[PDB]
Formats: C-alpha cells, structure tokens, sequence
DNA sequence: CCCCCCCCC
DNA sequence: GGGGGGGGG
C-alpha cells in the first residue's frame, strides 16, 4: 500500500546483503568497507542493478541443457492448453510455476530483488502494473523510475533475435498437405523442476517416509506411498551445474527420468526345459511376470462381488495377460535350438513338445513333421488351464455362488482363443 | 488418417545406439516420433520412386538393452557415456550425458497408392528394406544382418482381403511373425478417464499427476499394490507450440532456410505395451502423425486403435 | 559472399557395429561361428599406494599408516578360457554413400559450393587414397588395440555381403601390414576399390570384419572400458567396468571407428607416432595434445573455408584429410 | 566412529578401516545383544542417520519376524 | 627445464593369467591335462572369542555371556580330494617388451628423454639381471603363496609356446631354488635369456607355467580370496569367499604378478627378510612397513626423477629396480 | 589475454 | 580455507 514500507524493505535487503558480504570478506583494513558501502548501500546499487537485469533472463524453457557450447534464444512462454484429451505438458503448470534464471552467476542476487514479498505479492507482478506505490518506492525521479521499471521487467521478455543454435535439436514434422515445420525443442526446466519436486516429496518426504515405516512395521496408515523404481540420472553440468541454470543449481544435475521401458527390457535368458515334467508348472510359471499375475488372480479370486462384473472384466483382462505370456514364452522358444525336443530323456513333457519346438518339423522330414499337422495340438492349453486352475483360490464361497461359473466362462473363452491360436501354427 | 491398403513388415532390425533418453522426463525406449519420422524419411527417399505412400508404423520391439549401470548404494541408474575427443588445447571437453540403447524392433508400415498395382509386393518390400538398411531409426545404426544363419525378408500383406476369413488368417500369420515383442500403442482415452477418476478422487489435479500415478507403483494401506490395466509407460506424445510459427528465413541458425521454425515443448502422454495378439487388426497399431499446425499440437498417436 | 552455413553436420560414414569378442583355438578359425563368447567377470584386487606424493604425506608414519589401511577395488576383467588361445573379434561395417553430402546446411549456395568441391575431388582422384587407408586400417587389426600388442599372429578376414552371401572374401596377415606404413597390395587395392565405390555410390556396401589374434591361452583380452562417472557418491564403486552386449564382451563402435580413422599422416608435427585419428583440431586422447592447431593453417575448419569459400585448394594430403573428416562426420557451423 | 544404540540393537564399527574403491570404509556390525545379524561395509563419510538407514531394513525384518513369532493366540 | 609429464601410464609387461588350480597325484603329473579342478565348496565355522579385549568386556560375566552364545560363519573353502595329494596350478605368462615406452605421455620431450634413458640402460646393462630374477621367481613357485609353505615337493614346468607348440621345456625343482638366493643355473640362464629376448622386443615370448606341489590328501589349498562387503543373513554369514572362474578355484593374475615381481633385494634396509615385491615406495602389506620410503632417497619416484630429469644415474642395482618398475607398469605421474 | 571475485569442495 | 572458473577489463 504505502511506498515507505517497500523502501524500508528494500533498504533492509541491501543492508542485509552489505553485512553478509562484510562478514564474508572479514575486512579490517585496506579501505574495503568504504568500497563495499560505496556501491551496495544506496540507490546507485539499483542503478548497478540496472546493469545486472539486462544480463539475466527469467525463462521457463531453455536450450543450455542441450550442448553447453550452444548459444540460442531461451524463451519464457506458457504453452496453450491442448483441446485433445489425455496428454500433459508444461501447460498444466498454472500457479505452481517456478521460473528459471539464466545468465551470470553474480547478477543472480537481483533475482531475489525481483522475488521478495513486501506487500504480500511478487514484485514482478507489482511492476507489471502501474500502481500508486510503484515508481515512487524505488526512485524519486519519474524518468529514472520508468527506465528502472522497464529494465527490471525486461528480465521476462526474451532478448535478441529468435534463434536456435546448430548444437540444438531441430526436427522436421510432416504437415498433412505438402509441408514441414522445423520445430526446435527447448528443455522444460520449470516442468522438470516441478516433476523433480513431486518425486522428492514421493521418495524423501516426511509423510512418504512415515508410510514406508508403516509398511515396514506392517501397520495401518491414513495414506499410502510410492517407490518409483528404475529411475535414471542425467547430470547436465559436469563440473559446474550452476553454469547450466539456477534451477539446475538447485537440483545439481539429476534430471530424474521416468522408466519408459518395454516389458522385454530385462530379458534374462532362454532355457530349454529338458529333464522336467510340465512346462507351465516348472519353468514357465517361475518367471516373475506370470508370478505377479498368479498372485493377482489369487488376490482377485477371493473378493467381494460388489463391483463383480467390472472386476470380472478386469479379471478377464488379467487372465488374458497370462495366456499372452504363454505365447510370449513360446515366442522365445522360437529363439532356441531347432532340435532340442529330439534330445534323449526319460521325461521331457512330450505332450507339449509339438508346440514347444515348431522347428523340429524342419529337422525331421516325416518322423515328426506330419505329426503336428495331423494332430493339430490345441489341447495343451487345457493342460495349461489345469495349471491355471491352480491359480484360483480354494474358497467354497466362490464355488457355491456364480463366481465360479463366471470364472469357468471366462476361462473357457480365453482357452478357446488360446486353442484357436495354437491350431493354426502350421501356416 | 486413412486405412492402409497393405501392411509391410520390416523384420527384426538391430538398432545399435538409439537415443535412450526419449524425453526430458522419460528414458528408455525411444520416441514413437522417431519411428514415424523414420517411416516418413523412407517414403521421402524410396517411397516416391515406387509410387506408394508410407504412413503409419507399428512397433513390436523384439529386444531392448539399455547401456546403463546401477551404482552401489543407489536404487536409481546412470547412463554409460562415450569419451568425446579432446579440445584443441588437449583438455577434456564438457560432458553432455547422452544414453544409448540397443534395440531390435520390427515395423508394420501402412502402404497405400497405385504403385502397389504397378510392382510385385516382394519387389517394393525388398526396395524399402534395402533403403532402410542404410538409415537410422532413433540415432543408431541399423545392423543389416550379415553372415548369420537365416536372414528375414519382408512380407507385404494386402489389407484388401477377398474374404473376411482370409484377411483374418493373414493378420494372424503376420502377428505370428512378430511374436516375441510388444505393440506400443497410445492411450489418450485411458489417461483422460484416469484423470477424471483422480479429479473425482481429488480436484485441481493436472494431467501430469494422472500420468505419474499410472506409472508409479502405488502402495495402499489395509499393504497391497494398486494394479494397472497394462504396462502404462510415459511416452512423449508430441510437441506443443511455445512460439509463433516464424518465417523460414526468420530464425537464425535454422536447419534450413526454407522450412518454417517454431519453438516447441514436449507433450507427454500415456503409452501401453501389449502382446500383439490382443488387437482386432494389426493396422490399429500404426503410429500416425497429426500436425494441426494452427494450434501447435504436433502429435503422433495410434488412431483407429479401439 | 559465400558465408559458411551456421549448421553443417555430416553422417557417420563407415559406421561399424560393436566388436563382438569370442574365444577359440587357432587353425579352427574356419568354424568360428560356434565359438563361445568372452564373458566379463568380476574380481577383487588389493593393491598398495604407488601414486606420486605431494611432499606433505611423505613422512614415514603417515605413509606406513596409509599402507596399513588396505586399498581394495573390484574390477571387471575379461579373460580368455584356459583352453582357447585365440580371440575372435567380429563386427559389421557399412560404407555409406554420399560421403560429401551434409545432413544439414543453411545456405543453398554453400551447399552447392561444397557439393561442387567434393565432386571435383572425386573427379580428380576419388576416394582412392582414403579408401586405401581405410582398407589398411581394416587389414591390420588396429581395432583390436591392446589385443593387438602382444599377439603371436593376427589374421583378418573381411567378407563383402551383397544381398545375403559372401560376394568376395579378403584374407590379410595383420601383423605383416604395419600400423604406420600404407603400402600397395592387390587385395588391398580391391578392398579400396570396393570401399571407394561404396563411398561414391548411392546405397551402402556391407562388410564383415573378423580378426583372430593368437594372444595366448587363458590370457587377458581388453574390451572397451565403460565411461561411468562416479559423480561424487559416498559409497565406493568398482574401479574398472567393461562393455558387453549379452553375456558377451564387446568393444564400442566409436573405438573401432577411431581405429579405422587412424589414417592421418599429414599433421604438421613429426610423425614419430605415425597415423593419428581424423579429428577436427587433430585431437589424440592417448597423448593429451592436439596436433593440427588452428594457429597453423592445417586444422579442418580453416582448410574447409579455404577450399570451399576462398577457393584456396590445399595440398592433396590436406584435401585427403578434409574428405576424411567429411567421411568421419561431425557437427560444425559457427553461430 | 561410535556405536549406534537402537533399543536392544547396537551398531558397532570395526576399529580397522579399509579403503574399498578409493574412499575409506569401515565394517559396521549390527548386534541384537550377543548375536550379530548384518555385517556391512560402509563409508566413513556416512553420517549416523545413513548407517541407521542401511540396517533399518534388517531391523524392520527382525521386528516383523518377532511380531509373527511371539504373537498371542486368538480365540474365536 | 624438462618437467616430468602429468600422465606417464605404463603398460604391464610379463602379463599373467588367472592361475587355475586342479588336483591330482604325484608321478601322474606328466599326464595332468585331464586333472579335475579344485572346487570352492562351503562349510561352517563356530568362532570362539580369541581376540584382544578393549578393557571393558574384560569382566568375567560379560565374557562368559559372549562365550555362552558364540557366532557362526560360512566360509568358502578349497580342498584337494581325499585321493589327491598334488595341487596343480597353471597359468600363461606373456613377456611383451618395449618396457621403456609408456602408453600415455603428456610431454613428448620427457618421453624422448625417458626413451633415451632406457636405451642407454639397455646398451649398458640390458634385461639380464632382471630377467634372471624373473626366471628365479618363476622357477621357485612363489606364486604358490600359502601352497608352498608346507609343501613336500614343488616342481615347476615352463613351456615356451611357439605357434601353439612347445618350443622349449624347463623343469625346475622349486624347493632347491630358494626364495631368497638368486644363484646361477644353465637352464635358468636359458630361461633368463628367453625372458631377456621377450623384454628387449627381439621375440614374442609366451610361457605356460604349471606348478605341482605335494600338500597332502584332502589338504586345504589357498586360492585367491575375494572381498565381502556385506555378510547379512540372506547370505548365510558369508565371511570368506574364494576366487573361481567356472566351478574351478583360481588365483588372481595380479597375485602371480606380485610374486613374480619379488626381485627387489636392494632396499636400504637389511636383506635378512629377502627380496620384496617391486613397487613404488617398496611396500609390503604383510610387513606393514615401506622399504624405500620417500624420505631416504632410494624409492622409485626420486630415482626416476634423478635418472631422467636431472641425468643423475643411480647405482646398477637401483637402476635395475627402476627398470623393473617400468616393466611392472603403473599410473606414474602427478596430478 | 590476465587478473579478480564468486562459488564450490 | 583453498582452488577452480566465470566474467570484466
């Protein structure tokens, strides 16, 4: 409201900076105190700040995370909210926006001179309006106030020509009718800082650590937690993260990338089940994916029926995943030897061996090539269904009610699809 | 934007050092925009001479290996780096952390045009395969399968089937070819409905938080894990406008002074990896460009999926 | 006025695969398709302090206290098996066409001038000397690096794969062909003709390069060490890590490319080393010194602006160096 | 340094210090009275909170095993 | 002023392999290529209190309380079978040569001066005493560290492998050749000449060294032992882990190297202990005390900075020590 | 290109 | 408190 309290606050700020640099320098002689107070104690420091606001730039998307010998145009722009559904971005950052600072590592003090809360609001939004308390609290003269306001508000607007350096990325995009756009991307350091802050609360917050301790104590808690596995660290600055930006000095490197990985990103090995009796209960069932699927079926089998059919839809989808993995198992059985099924052995699951090794029809001209064609083995999934019958809960309440009927119906449908898949293996 | 008249199966392609950092927020499998741009570069280089159009790519990703390591004492991971050459004064240059990944993917390409009636299917298939064998897919060289046991040619299958059963058998055989992999599809509808579910759970929740909730493992107190419909990776869903579309000669140090440049920001969506037998047709897996250049929104998606 | 393009980038021509390392016996190199791969294992080392002291910890008490604390590391080691004296290193090389064609260029006039300069280079002498030196660096197994140092016999087999078959098989004695002399041979000239046709062509030329080194039985092979930054973490890590693809030791593609590009015998410093890798500002990481400095008129950038803009065509050796940089690639262009 | 006492638990270091990697290390030992449960090599740059958090998982596992081992009987 | 280089990295000459240990019988050691390898099995130990107390638990009540409830461990143990008395240890040594040339050097003039220094050494006194002591350390089985301390009879067979065939065979009684006296023998002089030809670069020398030691039926053998960071309870109190490559006990290559480097008999202290391993600041971890400290001007770094930088040539035995350090290799050089 | 101040270890 | 590095002269 009053200009006098803003003047008192900025004089207190420059006095705090003066006593801080006096304590840091610790000078007792050589006239260092007079030279320190001759440039950071009066309005001329604000004039000195006029030499510092033109060097700094307040941005939300910068180019300096891309190769640091590139000099482009870092721009502060909030992207428009897309009309298409189901996709995010930096447009989702509304009032939860932190604006990055780029420039020198010594002018950055004036950033807090643009980020104080004197009247209860940020001073950049105070200087974007022609307020009555504005242009009098910092300058007695009108024209000095106007040029100081223009220089102090120019930290948001992009300086120089619109430019992207050669070391920056530029990627052509095909237009629908006969065109291209060059589309240079910038690093969303505000969005990355927001995601890194959310991950900090998720992994090292007090409530998250309390929920982790409650999980470790196996007790109840009013809220849950998360883990965020397989995170990747991408440090931008090698020696001086402060040279990248101020937000990259807050989080020193550590881009904290999310694991967008395919399910076969941790392919262990391919193994041939030689001296074993059944593939589904001894080798295929011990893989961790179908292990989590079978524990999920065990959890979903003994449950209430209030969301039943919807849960059953999920259950149907769940059971589909398991037979998918069975095909996936057969898929990596295409990566093995052509004739592993013809090796000697007392028990090697010969009922499943017509589907386990499809390439032995190349090995044997008529000993076993015509056997898979004439037999058309599709009953093996029924054996797998028997293994899937070990994935259900041993509850008599499901058998008494129609839950077992729905389970048998979706099981019959999915193994009908599995048997139809296994039928046309000869093509 | 159109139904493909044929589907061309580029086989197992071993991409050597692909860009593992797909996005400023995600790492791992590369962007689908890289695959769509590769198919458009294939159409730009050899598609026009064959009188065909190549739009829409379905990714299977038969193998993934990340050049990463886990340091001791941390549950996160770091990227293995390459030693860049020294500067002119003999000192080590500043390191830009770039991650690499060895991929093995097979691509379904949507082919439409009169040239399908002008050439044999194996001829245009072999031409686009030998063009693609000297290109890059996500920043990595493509290993063109020299001196192994049995090389894999393409199989261009015409989607204009004479009968529904023959078309079904063709699609099931083409799915059987690309079996040890996972189709990566776009899930804008699932992410939007999960955003609505979270907004009913708690208001003023952004799409970023709904995307994050569909990727972290949520632990619920009675201690169980909140399940997910699929793999539900966070993918780069395209590019949104960050600047007005400047003139082709306006932007300093552009790639070319004939293409207009516009500064963009990455768009993040939800993708899903599925077993490819769980789709009605293999043309649903095709990743299509969608520009909408008046409003930014330079997206890639899988239209006609469900 | 023919200003330089502000972005100017070239593809990696001669892009190799990762050099897969396996083990076997000499005179069984014909049936090397079933050779078991070299696996990278872990082991522990307890060394003692042997680095230079900076005259503050040279007192006997502090030095004895430092020895009394045991220095321990974990190292990734790759060894041959104790019944396999031969290391086989196999990779695939794609000689790409359009060697002088840049990936990106701002000015159309600069692109036309650069294409005309490269076209005059092919019309004058072609890629014949450069592909001769590339075929030399394929012919001796410089890509084996430290696997080449103490080997009894190194033999390189290079197979041209046209469609799906070996179109032409070259066999070279890698130890007879020196690491520093680029002589003339008939098989080497045929390989040079194939690589130069691949560089001058529109598609690509595919080669399978296999090198058998008789290092010794059970000896230590040297794959590429992975560059992992410790990043100032509190927990101690393994000091040495190696590179593998799938339980199979390998060399990085950039190391094989650096060995293939070690053709530069025209730098203004004395050639006591011999050839160095073709780099802008002639950087050698094994020396810590950069030859072909821009204060002399023999760095790649000033040679390109003299050859292209001001039409000051340099000597034939420096033209070979410039086109070897163009085949090498790189990201150029002033702001 | 010195022992960390967490109830009946004592995290006591070995007096000898090793140099695993390049950084100095100490072999920290976790006892429940006379019985040790986890001997782990930890850096000397670790604070007491980090040494506590290294053994906190085994501490919580032993607490869970003690709860499920000496649970009282249930009448229905 | 000829300052020393910041990097002076040297490669390792006399490259050893992981010495695999198998088991067998004496007088059947001629046919020992089929001998089964020693397996690293597991056993459990109950550890009583046998260490010094810290003057706080010395009370009888707490001591008896700790003794009443002792601590159990699982140890990896390597033993011979109960019908096999002879331990066989096999490794291949690779004598490279070019010991004066460093792999990396920041200063070219310092590299030239070091090359001239090593060349003047070789012209004056070549690798004759050094190779004699290396052949001594191969002849007695010092690479059997605790497999030699109570062995009844040790025999070392060294075969020069040329083109996959044995060029020359040496058979030494390793107990007659002491661990401290460097005497002369005609076969040992022939092996010294072979290692001299390997180190001078005049030939490629690979040796297969097989040591047979009579320890006893079922006796515990001592391979290399790994560091264990975490014992825990998921791993059943794993206190000792021995080294093995594929179901086969083995010694580390650097332990064989340290046993081969034990040639240094010229440290300023008394030679009543005998030779010590060649290292900068002559450090012995078992003794815990540095022979050749930097204070007494006889360590490797001051002798190298006198011999090369200031042309102050040391004594013949001390320059033997310096060249033995150059053969050993390291990361010599400041920061 | 050299010197000084700021920031990081 | 010391040493590196950015920024100004």
């Amino acid at each position: 409201p009053t200009w006098q309290e803003l003047r008192q606050f900025i004089e207190s700020f420059i006095q705090e900076r003066l006593q801080g640099k006096l304590d840091k320098l610790q000078p007792d002689e050589d006239d260092k105190r007079q030279t320190l107070l001759a440039t950071h104690r009066r309005e001329a420091w604000l004039a000195d700040a006029a030499r510092r606001v033109g060097q700094l730039q307040l941005v939300t998307h910068t180019l300096k995370p891309i190769h640091p010998d590139a000099r482009g145009s870092n721009l502060h722009s909030l992207p428009q909210a897309p009309g298409q559904p189901g996709l995010a971005g930096s447009h989702e950052l509304g009032d939860r926006l932190v604006s990055d600072v780029v420039g020198n590592a010594a002018a950055l003090d004036v950033f807090k001179f643009l980020s104080l809360q004197y009247q209860g609001k940020n001073l950049l939004n105070w200087l974007t309006e022609d307020s009555a308390e504005a242009l009098q609290a910092l300058s007695d003269n009108a024209e000095q106030a106007r040029e100081w306001r223009q220089a102090f508000i120019g930290i948001t607007t992009v300086k120089g020509a619109p430019a992207s350096h050669s070391l920056a990325k530029q990627l052509y995009f095909p237009l629908p009718g006969s065109g291209y756009h060059l589309l240079a991307p910038l690093f969303p350091t505000s969005l990355v800082h927001h995601v890194h802050a959310l991950l900090r609360e998720a992994r090292f917050g007090d409530a998250a650590k309390a929920a982790r301790e409650a999980r470790s104590r196996q007790e109840s808690w009013p809220h849950g937690f998360s883990e965020y596995p397989n995170l990747a660290i991408q440090k931008f600055g090698g020696t001086k993260p402060q040279n990248i930006s101020q937000l990259n000095n807050e989080r020193r490197g550590e881009n904290w990338l999310l694991p967008s990985l395919p399910p076969n990103w941790q392919r262990q090995n391919v193994n041939a089940p030689m001296r074993h009796s059944s593939v589904f209960e001894h080798d295929f069932g011990r893989t961790p994916e179908v292990s989590r699927l079978t524990r999920t079926l065990q959890r979903f089998l003994a449950k209430t029926v209030h969301n039943n059919l919807a849960i059953r839809q999920r259950r149907a989808q769940l059971v589909a995943q398991i037979c998918d993995e069975a095909l996936q198992y057969a898929a990596r059985l295409r990566e093995l030897e052509p004739g592993w099924s013809a090796t000697p052995g007392c028990q090697l699951h010969d009922a499943e061996q017509l589907w386990l090794d499809p390439l032995r029809a190349q090995t044997d001209e008529t000993f076993l090539q015509r056997r898979l064609r004439g037999d058309w083995p599709a009953e093996v999934g029924n054996r797998f269904a028997n293994w899937l019958n070990r994935a259900v809960s041993s509850d008599s309440q499901i058998l008494g009610s129609p839950e077992a009927a729905q389970w048998s119906q979706e099981l019959s449908k999915e193994l009908t699809m599995f048997k139809e898949i296994l039928e046309d293996e000869r093509d | 934007v159109t139904d493909p008249e044929a589907l061309l199966l580029l086989p197992r392609l071993s991409i050597q050092n692909a860009n593992a950092i797909s996005s400023p927020l995600t790492w791992g499998f590369p962007s689908p925009g890289a695959f769509t741009g590769f198919v458009h570069a294939l159409q730009r280089r050899v598609g026009i001479s064959l009188d065909i159009e190549l739009d829409g790519v379905g990714i299977v990703c038969h193998r993934f290996e990340a050049q990463i390591s886990q340091p001791a004492g941390k549950r996160t991971k770091v990227f293995n780096l390459t030693r860049n050459p020294l500067n002119r004064d003999g000192s080590t240059a500043a390191i830009v952390e770039e991650g690499r990944a060895h991929l093995e993917v097979s691509l379904l390409l949507g082919v439409h045009g009169d040239g399908l009636d002008d050439h044999p299917a194996q001829e245009i298939a072999r031409q686009v395969q030998e063009q693609a064998g000297a290109m890059r897919l996500a920043g990595g060289s493509i290993l063109p399968w020299c001196n192994e046991r049995f090389p894999a040619p393409n199989a261009e299958l015409l989607m204009l089937g004479g009968s529904d059963e023959q078309r079904r058998k063709n699609q099931r055989r083409l799915t059987r070819r690309l079996l040890p992999g996972f189709a990566l599809v776009s899930r804008e509808a699932l992410l939007q409905q999960h955003l609505e579910t979270l907004r009913t759970t708690l208001p003023e929740a952004t799409t970023l938080d709904a995307l994050l909730d569909l990727c972290r493992i949520n632990f619920e107190p009675p201690w169980q894990v909140r399940d997910k419909p699929g793999w539900l990776v966070p993918i780069p869903a395209g590019y949104n406008a960050l600047s007005p579309l400047y003139l082709p000669g306006e932007v300093r140090n552009a790639r070319d002074r004939e293409t207009p440049l516009r500064f963009v920001e990455n768009l993040f969506g939800l993708g899903e990896w599925l077993s490819p037998h769980r789709v009605a047709a293999l043309s649903d897996l095709l990743w299509y460009h969608h520009a909408e250049p008046d409003k930014g929104l330079y997206r890639w998606s899988t239209p006609r999926f469900v | 006025i023919l200003s330089t393009a502000s972005v100017l980038a070239f593809e990696r021509k001669l892009d190799p695969s990762d050099a897969l390392m396996s083990a076997g016996a000499w005179a069984q190199r014909d049936a090397s398709q079933e050779w078991p791969a070299v696996t990278v294992r872990e082991k522990s080392v307890r060394g003692t302090i042997s680095n230079r002291l900076k005259t503050k910890d040279r007192d006997p008490a502090k030095l004895d206290a430092s020895i009394q604390s045991p220095n321990l590391q974990t190292v990734d080691v790759a060894n041959l098996p104790s019944d396999a004296d031969t290391l086989k290193v196999r990779f695939t090389l794609r000689v790409l066409g359009g060697a002088g064609t840049p990936s990106a260029c701002n000015d159309a006039a600069y692109r036309d001038k650069l294409l005309q300069t490269v076209a005059t280079y092919v019309n004058d002498q072609g890629f014949a000397e450069l592909a001769r030196r590339y075929a030399h660096n394929l012919a001796n197994a410089r890509f084996l690096w430290r696997n080449r140092v103490g080997a009894e016999a190194v033999e390189v087999r290079i197979n041209h794969i046209r469609q799906g078959e070996v179109a032409r098989a070259w066999r070279f004695d890698a130890l007879a062909i020196g690491l520093r002399d680029f002589k003339a041979d008939a098989e080497l000239d045929a390989l040079a003709e194939l690589i130069a046709s691949g560089l001058s062509g529109s598609g690509h030329v595919l080669l399978e390069v296999v090198a058998f080194a008789r290092i010794g039985d059970g000896q230590e092979v040297f794959p590429s060490q992975e560059l992992i930054l410790d990043k100032g973490d509190k927990k101690g890590q393994k000091s040495k890590t190696l590179y593998s693809v799938r339980d199979a030791a390998a060399i990085h593609s950039q190391k094989i490319g650096n060995a293939l590009r070690t053709i530069d015998t025209w730098y203004p410093d004395e050639d006591g080393l011999g050839p160095i890798a073709v780099e802008p500002y002639g950087s050698v990481t094994s020396q810590g010194k950069a030859y072909r400095q821009p204060k002399q008129k023999l760095d790649f950038y000033t040679l390109l602006d003299n050859w292209v803009l001001r039409d000051e065509a340099p000597a034939v050796e420096q033209q070979h160096y410039v086109i070897a940089n163009l085949i090498r690639g790189g990201v150029f262009g002033e702001a | 340094m010195n022992a960390i006492h967490i109830g009946p638990f004592s995290i006591t270091p070995a007096a000898r210090g090793l140099h695993y990697g390049g950084l100095p290390h100490h072999q920290w030992t976790l006892y429940y009275g006379p019985r040790e449960m986890a001997i782990k090599t930890l850096p000397d740059s670790y604070t007491s909170s980090e040494v506590r958090d290294e053994f906190s998982d085994i501490i919580a596992e032993f607490v869970i095993d003690a709860r499920h081992r000496y649970a009282p009987d249930v009448l229905e």
